[PDB]
């Protein structure tokens, strides 16, 4: 089944330039025709490009021109595409996909996007605090938890209980930005019998800075 | 019938001598190759490379033989057809 | 260089309702025209081609007409799973151009957020900071503003807000709001205020605690 393999996220300079990847499989390469979009938050998506793998013609839409060229490598069946001097306005998700003719004239199979950040920020690890509810017990049906995971940069970020277990009654919330750092919170709810004598964690992980972190929430009083 | 041959491309025109033209277009290669959908109500070929429509070839019964080329996006016909002159400039309709 | 132009922009409609969604061309097209479905956080997934055939694995719920320059979309039934940013696109000539989307979302009776505040952990202080959040969970519609008090007194600056999605199972939202301070600030007052003002209430919805 047509599959199509591109990096989750990079992070690149202002200035700099990138390198994105799409690896095909499932379908023949030399034969196909890939093309590229893009999509930046909550703004929609921007068609880039066509490119024909078996000679390297290329199609461009005229205001990607000087900042995109495609490019491919029928060996690893690996499309391309090249971004330089990138700005603010080049953060955004980009997409990969297959064009099929004949009587469809559509793009029937996309790839995952990779989601790419240009900022001078420096990547930091994160500081997860555990949020237990205040003083006292006593209380109804249910009780609500929560972890706070704050001051990191390098964007993205993965969270859960139990290590996967508990995922029932689970609110994680989007990250927002400030000052160069992001800020992401979730809340679980259980039912008042199960904690504090069952214990609860959130387990926090942040690739870009290769940190793993496992938080026990522990009840105040 | 005449049978043209260009590369890997088989291009054979045939009339069934009671007034019927019928084109026919096949190509070996396994990557960018030809297929051409007949439309006998028109007398038009019309040639895809890789599933994607490219050139358009009108055999009419005037003898004469047209060509016209579709936009990038490979949906519709543009400028204006033109006339086949000799197989050297026909040949290059098939690559 | 065609322009696309979808209407409603956005839309509430009921489950087991039929909806439509219309799409225009600044030019005839004649139809070349697809419709593609995208989820929260997902990809886009082609639902129609040629203005109205279904693409294999789509309920037949769905289905698409016109030519020219108007283009509809028929979503009968709706189930909880359509909530999605409907696109349209032409593929008529490069470069292949988008609609603006259409966001759907499911029409519900409201309800009141279930609210929970949370003091600073003990190890945030043990660095200086100290940071208060409110989660404000499951409630209808999504309008709401909250707003902090400490001692009585409101405060502005320092507060981060989020909103969840529209989730598929009850049709609510959720939302998260953290007031950020110093350890210095935190210890200079001893009342700490939530408040929520949300159209199931004349009266705010409170919450808030002290240092005991």
């Amino acid at each position: 089944q047509v599959q199509l393999q591109q990096p989750g996220s990079v992070l690149v300079r202002p200035g700099a330039s990138v390198k994105l990847s799409c690896k095909a499989s499932g379908f023949t390469f030399t034969s196909s025709w890939m093309h590229w979009a893009k999509q930046r938050p909550g703004q929609g998506l921007e068609w880039i490009g066509e490119i024909h793998p078996n000679s390297g013609n290329t199609h461009y839409n005229e205001k990607f021109k000087g900042k995109a060229t495609l490019t491919v490598d029928t060996s690893s069946s690996t499309a391309y595409v090249d971004l330089s001097s990138l700005t603010s306005e080049d953060s955004a998700v980009y997409y990969c996909a297959r064009m099929r003719y004949g009587d469809y004239y559509a793009m029937d199979n996309w790839g995952q996007g990779t989601s790419v950040t240009v900022s001078s920020a420096k990547t930091t690890a994160p500081p997860v605090y555990p949020l237990a509810p205040v003083c006292g017990d006593t209380t109804g049906s249910s009780v609500t938890l929560g972890c706070l995971v704050k001051g990191y940069f390098p964007e993205s970020v993965t969270l859960l209980w139990n290590s996967g277990s508990l995922s029932s009654g689970v609110h994680t919330f989007p990250a927002v930005l400030q000052s160069d750092l992001y800020t992401l919170s979730s809340s679980v709810t259980v039912t008042s019998s199960t904690w504090p004598s069952q214990s609860i964690t959130c387990n926090v992980a942040h690739p870009a800075s290769s940190t793993k972190v496992d938080k026990k929430i522990e009840p105040r009083g | 019938t005449v049978e043209i041959k260009e590369g890997t491309v088989t291009l054979k025109r045939e009339i069934e001598k009671d007034g019927k033209v019928k084109v026919f277009l096949n190509d070996t290669a396994g990557s960018n190759k030809k297929t051409g959908k007949w439309e006998d109500s028109t007398s038009t070929l019309t040639i895809s490379a890789d599933s994607k429509k490219t050139k358009d070839l009108v055999f009419l019964t005037d003898g004469t033989i047209t060509v016209q080329q579709y936009n990038t996006a490979g949906t519709s016909l543009e400028g204006s057809a033109s006339e086949i002159k000799n197989l050297s400039e026909l040949k290059n309709a098939l690559k | 260089d065609i322009q696309m132009n979808q209407s409603p922009s956005s839309l509430s409609a009921s489950l087991g309702d039929t909806i439509t969604i219309t799409c225009h061309a600044s030019q005839n097209i004649n139809v070349w025209l697809n419709w593609f479905q995208q989820k929260p956080g997902s990809i886009p997934k082609l639902l129609i081609y040629m203005a109205s055939n279904l693409h294999t694995g789509v309920p037949s719920r769905f289905s698409g007409s016109g030519s020219g320059t108007g283009f509809t979309l028929t979503i009968s039934s709706l189930q909880p799973e359509d909530i999605a940013t409907y696109y349209c696109q032409q593929g008529q000539s490069f470069p292949l151009t988008f609609g603006g989307g259409t966001k759907l979302e499911i029409k519900r009776a409201d309800a009141a957020p279930t609210v929970s505040i949370f003091p600073p952990s003990s190890e945030q202080l043990t660095s200086g900071g100290a940071s208060v959040v409110c989660f404000l969970n499951n409630f209808y519609p999504k309008d709401i503003n909250v707003k902090w008090k400490i001692d009585g007194s409101e405060r502005q600056n320092g507060v981060l807000n989020s909103w969840t999605d529209q989730d598929s199972k009850d049709s609510t939202y959720s939302m998260s709001s953290t007031l950020t301070l110093t350890k210095d600030e935190y210890e200079r007052h001893n009342s700490y205020t939530c408040e929520a003002t949300h159209k199931t209430s004349t009266s705010p919805i409170v919450k808030s605690f002290n240092r005991n």
